[PDB]
RNA sequence: AGCCUGUGUACCAGGAGGGGAACAACCCAGAGAUAGGUUAAGGUCCCCAAGUGUGGAUUAAGUGUAAUCCUCUGAAGGUGGUCUCGAGCCCUAGACAGCCGGGAGGUGAGCUUAGAAGCAGCUACCCUCUAAGAAAAGCGUAACAGCUUACCGGCCGAGGUU
RNA sequence: UGUCCCAACGUUGGGCCCGGUGAACUGUACAUUCCAGUGCGGAGUCUGGAGACACCCAGGGGGAAGCGAAGACCCUAUGGA
RNA sequence: CGAGUGGCUUGCUACCUCGAUGUCGGUUCCCUCCAUCCUGCCCGUGCAGAAGCGGGCAAGGGUGAGGUUGUUCGCCUAUUAAAGGAGGUCGUGAGCUGGGUUUAGACCGUCGUGAGACAGGUCGGCUGCUAUCUACUGGGUGUGUAGGUGUCUGACAAGA
RNA sequence: CGCCACACGGGGUAAGAGCUGAACGCAUCUAAGCUCGAAACCCACUUGGAAAAGAGACACCGCCGAGGUCCCGCGUACAAG
């Protein structure tokens, strides 16, 4: 099979080996697209994903490579944004971006601060009780966002009662 | 538990017959177990000054005799070490019968007591005439 | 159902054989954090006494109070870093590249070595720097020896040579730091490396005891009760099951016990001084009188009096340094009585 | 006791009741279920449970599965639903057990079983096109209570 | 150092076993062989299982012993020994006239043997010797 | 049962040699000495003589590389893992899915009931508007409200579904 | 009250080294073995691997189904008492 | 109801040993298995919390002291994080013990005319050997690498 | 029976919690890819270790002389050695 992806005018995509770099006004993203017998090339102004095999396993990945590239096109232009809302019941939770990692303090009344390092060139803007994770690499952003929600994981007690923590409000 | 503030060479064992330093009606005590203690194969469970042991009443009033109560070790013949190096030892081995709240069962504590026992069992401490 | 029980003795210090070198050899070194410096020193065990100290621990309820602490006295005179050995990074691990020596040698170093008569320092230095330029320079350590002659109680004059590592800021800077120390005459002191209050790792070759039975050597039991009177007293039950049909090396057996190398971790340096402040009345039994550069180490140290013991900045300390502890008293009472 | 002891057809046919005595009765309640007054032809759909391997199924097993199948139909079509199921095989083969070691080992009578050759119909239900998925589920529950693997074969019914 | 190898083989991206099989045949033939870039040699299959087999070999042992190598250096040589009657005079002579090296210590580039190459474009399920060695706990000297 | 006890037969016993890792009875094979040659069983990546043989396909589990077997397990049951062959229905008069929009009136149908208005229960389940839209398939409220399902239209565009 | 917790130190005689004296048990052969397998189903010797430079001193006895006794148990014998 | 795994129990068989492979229980000392009792990390809950209950991964470490009984098993007490189960010739008598089974003495009950018997009870009732080989714990002497002194490296190996 | 010392932290995983993501336009933690996550694994730390047959490296001394053994006084060592 073969799928041609017309690259946006704002974008500039280059590929060496199995690594594909996509550059745009919002930044640059590089990914490795490695799978048996699937060749991904840059033909002038269209990325080609093709293979001689048409089996279910191959088709699965060709479809995966497509969405990965499209998402890169979108990231280097419009970008990726996840919204979050910090919520607490009794203990006022302080959330700050310190250095290269969002730090959460006094979670559920804890003395020890919970922290997690931000992935890649992802930006975590905080304004009051709202957070906004953004960047060109959906992989890095989506994870950083998830890491934030996961940072307030609770296994010891009932989640339905103890509902404190940050949460993904808007998904791109 | 809270640090004794003294190194202790346990001088008692499970089965040891000691003195009940109080007016409860129980005169002689028999050590049965040592709270929070777990030994090793063949080792006879050891108890020392500052420990909360389980006891059986060997001698005393028919009422108290044959009962299984908790107690605190107040005195022991085998020495103990203090921060300044000095060793301290008593004329006998003794314990004071205690309840669930670690409050002495009886009203009065006969004979002297170790100061280190105070940091652990206050109600027992603030019931002693002498504290060495 | 036969209660469980941990095995008799550790399998981590074997084989339990006689040590190859009476002089200990560290198989680990501290990290390259601070400024360039030698990562170790040595001395000679003298004996023990107690010291009265002020509680240094901020987390202790006794903080500030008097406290009696056991101490081993070790005569630690100046040593001499006679050479700079550079290792190169090869596909088979680290390998000695070359050495930079000196001319100023202690009068009695030849009692052990074939002291250099014709050596080219510069060439070696060049080779080391060229290797560094190539990015093949492993680490840098100094060849060091003691001055037993400086310690009267110690009969030997034949110096104990040992290689100590230099951990510094950058490879380029500690290289220079090393070269400098050496050029002078390699003379250095415990003050140069340590400061009272720091934790050191003391390595040493334990007190020898010759051959000993399982009971002493592995801490196995003695036959008990009736069994103790049958003809067996200090011999273990059996050498192993029917199968496997062989005695496993893990069963507690007779052999060389003592005279092994040991590296005790986190030894607090109570005080580094000089003179006779620590010497015991009537002399340290089986050692002598201490009147010179010394180190007071908290607690015990491996080895017998007169033995060589090595120091090293604790590679895995649990506590934070509590510098220069207050010594309100040092016992000088006789160790006989 | 396990079916492993009686599932194979290796011993001779032991059915002659004129020579065997003390044979336990069959646990099989009844072979004909549903609306037995109505005829099999009065139904558009006919689904049989086909045993894929030649085996011996003990009476407790025939009862255990028949029950679990019909009990489902009663639950889905009602105690008087419009269907009729049939357990066509009967446990003629008498089973022994040597319950002394191998001396005078001829066993004593402990039970009965049905010999089913592979490809045969053990159960056959007749229903109306709507209840066809229920009868298929009854059989899926039934084949879980007998030794062999089975096929749920739909005979007259091309309403898919 | 200095091994007068008649043949220098490059194992980079080559299937270890197949290379090993050919090196043995040549060593028994009298050829002095030097296997090069062993850390970069390859071995197909599901990594997790491959590693399990090698970790088990490291664990297997007793007083008598079972010295199993962890470095790609030794692993490749042991792989080759398994293809030679190393206990026989002729077999030991061959095995000793063969040597594996990390990287390439020679001036010449090693030659890639026929049928030993693995097409990385066509394959995703395989492992590198170094990758196995690092997992085994070997000190990465290469 | 590597059990006990028959029967026919061939073998071991008393049968070498070749193969099977080894191994009385499994395979080839029945064998004077010596010698050249060709095969049998079995095998041809190395160990190890002969293929890293050819055409084609499957498998990603190291499955497997294990004829027979005390010896080599692996079962009922299950599997949108993957490959292949067929049948029925739907589809550029636009299918399947997704997203958007609409899902309306007489009327909150009658009855029951303080109340019940698609949706506690009982009965019926009619006709208008219209391109659709149930006297309502599923949640929801005390009952309403609120949320989707049926059904229609739109966007999209190629196969889809059983 | 060292039977035990829980072991220590010491004493005498041995043990170890040297001079002198000087046996016995045991021995199909070979034999540096270990893990597995196989085999009359409990192998240092067969098969596959692993390990293994030779000799010597001391040790406590895991294995040689260790050495010692043509099994006392059990059955058999047209045995004995 | 149906399908299995294990090889701890019991039974079956009679392949191995009757020119002997020393018993049960215990002890001591070593290794292992996981079907996990505790401890680490998890999922569900009839999960508010606390205390639990059920399940998953996981064998690193731990899993102890006592009263009756020869007992294994088991019953019981107090402690405990918990006081898990099992394999190694039912690990371990050229290691120990010798209370039980099972010699010769004796008694009681039952049976027998009797000698005498008992899948009944009871008291007493022996533990051989100087290690040749192999195995391992430790100690030396030589040879190989191919003049010496001193310092190291680290393939690998052990650890809880 | 007394006294001293005996981590943490990294890396990769299991069960599990997830991200991006297709086969299957949606959905999906998995199929390719990725972020995490056990007292368990690897490193770290301790002990042994040139007989590692690829039998190692460096430095200096020396080949008519460096160094070693014997001998002598002794032990921080030791059953002989
Ligand atoms: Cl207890
Ligand atoms: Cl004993
Ligand atoms: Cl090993
Ligand atoms: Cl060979
Ligand atoms: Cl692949
Ligand atoms: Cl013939
Ligand atoms: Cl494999
Ligand atoms: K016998
Ligand atoms: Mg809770
Ligand atoms: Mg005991
Ligand atoms: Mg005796
Ligand atoms: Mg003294
Ligand atoms: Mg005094
Ligand atoms: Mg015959
Ligand atoms: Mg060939
Ligand atoms: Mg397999
Ligand atoms: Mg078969
Ligand atoms: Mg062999
Ligand atoms: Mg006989
Ligand atoms: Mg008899
Ligand atoms: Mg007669
Ligand atoms: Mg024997
Ligand atoms: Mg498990
Ligand atoms: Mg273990
Ligand atoms: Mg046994
Ligand atoms: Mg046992
Ligand atoms: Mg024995
Ligand atoms: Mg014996
Ligand atoms: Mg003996
Ligand atoms: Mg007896
Ligand atoms: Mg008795
Ligand atoms: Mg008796
Ligand atoms: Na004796
Ligand atoms: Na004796
Ligand atoms: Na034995
Ligand atoms: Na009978
Ligand atoms: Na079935
Ligand atoms: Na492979
Ligand atoms: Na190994
Ligand atoms: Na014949
Ligand atoms: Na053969
Ligand atoms: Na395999
Ligand atoms: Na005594
Ligand atoms: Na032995
Ligand atoms: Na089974
Ligand atoms: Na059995
Ligand atoms: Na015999
Ligand atoms: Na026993
Ligand atoms: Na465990
Ligand atoms: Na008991
Ligand atoms: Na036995
Ligand atoms: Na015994
Ligand atoms: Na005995
Ligand atoms: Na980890
Ligand atoms: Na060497």
């Amino acid at each position: 099979p073969r799928v041609e992806l017309e690259i946006p005018e704002d974008v500039d995509a280059e590929q060496d080996h199995l690594d594909i770099t996509v550059e745009g006004d919002n930044g640059s993203v590089t990914r490795r697209l490695w799978y048996p017998d699937i060749d991904v090339s840059v033909d002038g102004d269209t990325v080609v994903i093709e293979s001689d095999e048409d089996n279910a396993k191959t088709m699965s990945t060709i479809g995966t490579f497509q969405s990965h590239i499209e998402n890169m096109f979108h990231g280097v232009t419009e970008g990726w944004e996840y919204g979050m809302e910090v919520f607490y019941s009794h203990f006022p939770m302080q959330v700050n971006v310190e250095g290269d990692e969002v730090v959460i303090e006094n979670f559920l009344g804890e003395k020890a601060p919970r922290r997690t390092t931000i992935h890649g060139d992802t930006d975590v803007e905080i304004d009051g009780e709202e957070l906004t994770v953004s960047g060109p690499d959906i992989e890095a952003v989506g994870q950083t966002a998830a890491d934030i929600e996961q940072l307030t994981r609770i296994n010891d007690k009932d989640v339905r009662v103890f509902q404190d923590g940050v949460y993904i409000t808007r998904k791109p | 538990m809270e640090a004794l503030g003294a190194d202790v060479t346990q001088g008692l064992e499970k089965g040891s017959l000691i003195t009940c330093a109080d007016n409860t009606g129980a005169r002689e005590l028999k050590v049965i177990s040592v709270h929070g203690y777990s030994g090793t194969k063949n080792r006879l469970p050891k108890a020392g000054l500052g420990d909360k042991i389980t006891v059986s009443v060997t001698k005393g009033t028919p009422e108290m005799r044959r009962q299984v109560l908790e107690a605190v070790v107040v005195r022991q013949r085998k020495p103990i070490r203090r921060p300044d190096g000095t060793r301290v030892k008593f004329e006998d081995n003794a314990a004071v019968i205690v309840d669930e709240n670690e409050d002495p069962r009886g009203t009065e504590l006969k004979g002297p007591i170790a100061r280190e026992v105070a940091q652990r069992f206050g109600s027992v401490a603030s019931a002693a005439t002498m504290i060495v | 159902p036969q209660p469980s029980r941990p095995r008799k003795g550790s399998l981590g210090f074997g084989p339990r054989k006689r040590s190859t070198s009476e002089t200990p050899r560290f198989n680990s070194w501290p990290s390259d954090d601070g400024q360039p410096g030698v990562q170790g020193f040595a001395g000679y065990k003298a004996g023990m006494t107690h010291v009265v100290l002020v509680n240094d621990e901020p987390n202790s309820p006794r903080e500030g109070m008097e406290e009696t602490v056991p101490v081993t006295v070790i005569e630690t005179p100046p040593m001499r870093a006679v050479a700079l050995r550079a290792y190169e990074d090869t596909p088979y691990g680290q390998r000695p590249l070359t050495e930079v020596w000196t001319d100023e040698f202690h009068s009695e170093l030849d009692r052990t070595l074939d002291v250099p008569e014709d050596h080219d320092p510069d060439a070696a230095e060049e080779q080391i720097r060229d290797a560094h330029e190539a990015g093949d320079l492993g680490d840098l350590r100094l060849i060091t020896h003691t001055v037993p002659d400086a310690v009267p109680s110690v009969p030997k004059k034949k110096p104990d040579v040992m290689e100590t590592r230099v951990g510094g800021g950058s490879v380029s800077d500690r290289l220079d730091h090393a070269l400098d120390i050496v050029e002078d005459g390699g003379e250095h002191a415990m003050n140069d490396i340590f400061r009272a209050g720091e934790y050191a790792d003391v390595a040493g070759v334990t007190k020898g005891k010759g051959t000993q039975g399982p009971v002493k050597r592995w801490g196995v039991q003695k036959r008990k009760g009736k069994h103790a009177r049958q003809g067996w007293r200090r011999r273990i039950g059996n050498l192993g099951p029917w199968n496997p049909s062989r005695v496993r090396s893990t069963v507690p057996q007779q052999g060389q016990t003592g005279y092994h190398q040991r590296t005790e971790l986190n030894k607090r340096l109570i005080d580094i001084g000089e003179g006779d402040e620590p010497t015991v009345d009537g002399g340290f039994v089986n050692y002598g009188e201490v009147d010179g550069p010394y180190t007071l180490v908290k607690g015990s140290v491996p080895g017998p009096d007169k033995r060589l013991v090595r120091f090293r900045p604790a590679v895995r300390p649990n506590d934070q340094p509590r510098l220069d502890p207050e010594v309100r008293y040092v016992s000088n009472e006789s160790n006989q009585g | 006791k396990p079916a492993s002891m009686y599932r194979d057809i290796d011993k001779p046919a032991y059915t002659r009741r004129e020579y065997i005595t003390g044979i336990p009765g069959s646990k099989i309640a009844q072979h004909k279920m549903g609306r037995k007054q109505k005829d099999a032809d009065d139904y558009p759909v006919q689904i049989s449970l086909i045993v894929e391997e030649t085996v011996q199924l003990r009476h407790g097993s025939l009862e255990a599965s028949r029950l679990s199948a019909n009990r489902h139909l009663i639950k889905e079509l009602g105690e008087e639903g419009d269907y009729k199921m049939t357990l066509r095989k009967f446990p003629h083969q008498v089973l022994r057990e040597n319950k002394d070691g191998m001396r005078a080992a001829f066993g004593k009578i402990v039970g009965t079983a049905a010999r089913v050759q592979a490809g045969e119909q053990l159960f056959t239900a007749y229903c109306n096109v709507e209840d066809a998925e229920h009868v298929k589920e009854a059989f899926r529950r039934a084949y879980n209570k007998i030794t062999p693997s089975c096929r749920i074969d739909s005979s007259p019914a091309g309403n898919a | 150092a200095e091994f007068d190898a008649d043949v220098i083989v490059d194992a980079r991206d080559c299937i270890m076993g197949r290379v090993a099989s050919q090196v043995a045949e040549q060593a028994l033939d009298g050829e002095t062989v030097a296997v090069v870039n062993a850390e970069r040699a390859v071995i197909t299959g599901r990594e997790e299982q491959i590693v399990e087999k090698y970790e088990k070999r490291v664990d297997i042992g007793n007083d008598n012993g079972y010295f199993y190598p962890k470095r790609p250096d030794g692993i490749f040589k042991r792989t080759i020994r398994g293809m030679l009657p190393h206990k026989k005079q002729r077999g030991r002579e061959a095995f000793e006239s063969v040597r594996v090296y990390l990287g390439n210590p020679y001036d010449e580039d090693g030659e890639v043997l026929d049928g030993t190459s693995l097409d990385r474009l066509s394959n995703i399920k395989f492992v590198t010797l170094g990758e196995i060695s690092e997992t085994l706990g070997a000190n990465k000297t290469w």
